[PDB]
């Protein structure tokens, strides 16, 4: 996902190559940047 | 621009609101995890405003002059007693900072909520806006309002040994009085703990 | 028999930035859950866009003050991520780890004077190839914007990316006497009783600001 | 674009305001996972080395960028030059374990050993700052030991970052920070 | 030609815990049948759950005796798999080979006095951050259970996992003066002619007890 | 939870008894096959080494855990550092066979030899204790021989365990057994 | 089955890699642990 560029599947199982994430029950900054006001606050002439 | 905020049986109304800044999230993360084994409970009675004076903003204060308030702070109400009755806690903060002078004062304050603040250096103040914040500019407003959730490497904390949040107020442009403005501006904070959960009841002192 | 193979010279050394992974040694570990922790960021430019940070002016302050004298220049600096004026911004902090960039840089101006203080400002972009303008009249012929104070204390202006090549360098070479990318010129057209009042300025990345080619140069 | 500056709601003006045109941008190089996913050298101790990302020098690309996150998560890779066999031990292990070979031990093989290690801390996430300067001792990725370690490099895998913090460039004494740039 | 390959540096050394198998040398051997031999166990925690083992108290005994004096503390020890009180249990024997754990630990109490001896006991869990309770009245405010003697001689109580982090360490650091995970407090509320009678206590793993991260530290 | 303690039927109370909630547990690390499936060092003899799992030191992870089973089954792997060629011989072989090369013999190849060997005993299963201290001589995995063996490591494969036996931790002199834990 | 993490089939036949089991004609402790009594022996008030 980061700086990896092999087209073949890793020889070892995922369970060994990395730690495994568990669940309970750019996210925030991406939403913040996307919500930015990008116009003019007033009336526009020509 | 009237805003009324309610936390429990306490309300605060402002007629010079610039809105409220939500930091890092709109809602809290899961409150019931494996570290409390289902023994945690919510204490609604503590979710109310408590007050404290921060500092007096004077004309001699120059850029960078700041005031820090680690949270949680000394609390003599129910929230405070919770820290003596339970080993583990978590809560967010609803923060309102006030700096009342009049519209003839000039200058500007930046108020921010910063996580894990173990002192900040001079050059870093130039980037304090990376944290949840709002400005207090006399020509426009007298109130700053910020709301943040609980954060930390642990789902629950031990406030006796760790303070996840630090409220910081910094002077960005020095205060000006110009003949008709207020001679000085006292800065106050009105804070309310949010979504407080506790776990692990302590014994008494008897 | 067995599969014949050619162990090739010139291949196989460790490369500090290679696209492959190491062999594992300690399996089956499950991590504590951490889904939906607040404040996550996945690209450094999203925060550079969303969080403008302060410029630095003479005297170590994030503002420029209105003056009363024939000189109407409030500030004039090299459009460079290596400029002293930008040295305390998040944008400059990020830019030092890349060699090239392109795109828009936004400047934000916030008036801080009292309600009975008024002013009119002008921001202009002077391209390289000619000395930057010393007066608002001369700068009028450049790409520019003028605005005054009022109910809204803030004004934002996009400094355009204009160059011969598609990318510009983030660093400034020592053999580079005149700035390669031009100058941003902040002027004061006039003011009404705003003596000593501060205009604070911040900078953030624009919609098409882009950094490329990571580099670790110390710093 | 005028707006209420006291607000903090992000405002992003564009060149369209004066007749320009916003271009396309490709930001793969500023992607968090991508940029942190590379080796960084650390100065090692002769034998026992606790794996701790805060050992990265603050001015390096990896060190600086890691410090702009207050909380982070990542699996790890290490490349080590060492004499004798290299033994790794997980977070929370007694130091004495560093001498027992049943714990992941790599037998010497020139010129160095590269290993993929899992996150192993008891916390859901780690931090680069902790208001409790000094970080809790549980903030580590275990420890390694060999007769002598000569080089140690860290590489963050699957990195996640939360809550940005200040990132500072060099402060110039002149109007611009000038450096000799590579040229023919 | 033949397949070109890159023999990579940093890979291939023997790792005492690697996930691969050795090449074979002696094939086709068939083993004597051994299907359905009794007493098989496939996970160490199943036996830790099913077979509670004895705690150790002052004097090298698995019991505590009822007393007649104002002091009603029967036993008070650090909730730690490294505690002297737990040092002879199967649970502690297993825990020494892992660095972390979470979950429930069950304590079992069996009254051994004669039929005409009666008593009432109290078990409490005092969390870290405050000194443990010295009296039943003070301990009442902690998570606790009280029970008396009768036809059923045994009572089982679950010590809860309560901590800031999702896992706790099995070992105790030398720089750790006050126990990190709290204390278990066994009190005697009162008794009726039970002087000198023994209450034996055992410990077993609870339904969600978990050990992770194997480690060989000597011991 | 009250019950008849004399019975021996397992009783497992839960935190639900007082309003708590039992969590999820993952026990892969205490799985028998998994935990024993790793190399453990043994001190070798100069030339003839009978492969016998009881040579594992009793305090080691593999040694201790193996001894908690009275009966066990497993295939084997060995890693050996040796001079000259290494010869292995099956259970029941005359010692003299150790010098004949047609028996599995590995020619020297730096830095060591790793071999997978099958269970070879005449019994359906082996034991760590035998009431007949001393174990029957037929309890072995054959023998190896080389000009000089410097290192010998055992690794149990496909392990099976029957009838648990005592597993003892260290007995502390103080209230707790304290050890220096790895920390930055 | 134990501490093995390769996603590719072993190059050698099973008949060579391991000994082969034969049949005649966590089992016990898993059943024992699963059969554990986990409630209250008496009457429950509130």
């Amino acid at each position: 996902s980061g700086n990896t560029g092999s087209i073949i599947n890793n020889y070892y199982m995922q369970q060994y190559q990395n730690s495994m994430d568990t669940q309970l029950g750019d996210d925030w900054f991406s939403k913040l940047a996307s919500s930015a006001f990008s116009g003019l606050f007033g009336a526009l002439l020509a | 621009r009237i805003l009324t905020t309610r936390n429990g049986h306490t309300t605060s109304t402002t007629q010079s609101s610039v809105g409220v800044t939500y930091g890092y999230a709109t809602t809290e993360d899961f409150v019931s995890g494996p570290n409390t084994s289902g023994l945690e409970t919510r204490v609604v009675q503590a979710e109310r405003f408590f007050k404290t004076h921060l500092f007096d903003w004077v004309t001699s204060d120059s850029f960078g002059r700041c005031h820090l308030l680690e949270l949680p702070t000394d609390h003599k109400g129910v929230y405070g007693s919770l820290t003596d009755s339970y080993a583990y806690m978590r809560n967010g903060w609803d923060v309102e900072v006030t700096a009342v002078g009049n519209q003839f004062n000039g200058g500007c304050l930046l108020v921010a909520m910063v996580p894990e603040l173990c002192s900040i250096n001079k050059r870093e103040l130039y980037q304090l806006t990376l944290f949840p914040h709002q400005f207090i500019n006399p020509r426009t407003n007298m109130t700053a309002h910020i709301t943040v959730p609980f954060v930390g490497v642990n789902r629950y904390d031990q406030y006796k040994v760790h303070k996840p949040w630090t409220l910081v107020v910094m002077v960005v442009a020095p205060l000006t009085v110009n003949t008709e403005g207020a001679p000085q501006i006292k800065v106050y904070a009105n804070i309310a703990p949010t979504n407080v959960h506790v776990a692990g009841e302590f014994p008494s002192k008897e | 028999g067995i599969f014949p193979v050619a162990c090739s010279d010139g291949y196989g050394g460790l490369v500090t930035t290679d696209p492959k992974t190491a062999d594992p040694a300690y399996g089956k570990v499950f991590n504590p859950p951490r889904n939906m922790l607040p404040g996550r960021f996945t690209n450094f430019l999203d925060v550079a866009e969303a969080c403008p940070t302060f410029l630095r002016f003479e005297g170590d302050v994030p503002y420029v003050t209105t003056k009363t004298d024939s000189d109407r220049i409030l500030a004039q600096f090299d459009l460079s991520l290596a400029a002293k004026h930008m040295s305390n911004t998040f944008l400059a902090g990020l830019a030092q780890y890349y060699t090239q960039y392109s795109g828009t840089i936004n400047l934000h101006f916030m008036f801080t004077g009292p309600t009975d203080a008024k002013a009119r400002y002008m921001i202009a972009y002077a391209p390289p190839g000619m000395e930057p303008p010393k007066t608002p009249e001369a700068a009028a012929h450049c790409i520019h914007a003028e605005w005054d104070t009022g109910l809204n204390s803030k004004f934002t202006f996009s400094i355009p990316y204009l160059s011969a090549a598609d990318y510009a360098y983030t660093a400034s070479d020592t053999a580079e006497t005149t700035n390669v990318q031009g100058w941003v010129c902040l002027f004061q057209i006039t003011h009404g009783k705003a003596d000593g009042d501060a205009l604070v300025v911040l900078a953030s990345a624009g919609k098409d600001f882009e950094l490329r080619l990571p580099v670790d140069a110390r710093t | 674009t005028t707006s209420a500056g006291e607000s903090a709601d992000p405002v992003t003006a564009t060149v369209e305001n004066y007749g320009g045109e916003t271009q396309v941008q490709r930001r793969q190089h500023t992607d968090v996972s991508f940029i942190l996913d590379r080796f960084v050298k650390v100065t090692p101790k002769d034998q026992i080395n606790v794996l701790d990302l805060m050992q990265t020098p603050a001015h390096t690309l990896v060190g600086a960028l890691l410090r702009t996150a207050t909380y982070y998560f990542a699996d790890l890779e290490v490349a080590v030059k060492h004499e004798g066999n290299l033994t790794w031990v997980p977070n929370g292990a007694p130091e004495t374990a560093l001498d027992n070979t049943t714990n992941p031990t790599a037998y010497h093989k020139a010129p160095l050993t590269r290993l993929a290690l899992p996150y192993t801390a008891p916390h859901r996430v780690l931090a680069t700052a902790y208001n409790g300067r000094t970080l809790p001792t549980s903030f580590n990725y275990g420890a390694i030991k060999a007769t002598r370690v000569t080089e140690l490099l860290y590489r963050m895998k699957r990195a996640e970052t939360y809550c940005p913090r200040p990132l500072l460039a060099i402060h110039p004494s002149e109007a611009r920070h000038k450096q000799k740039i590579v040229a023919p």
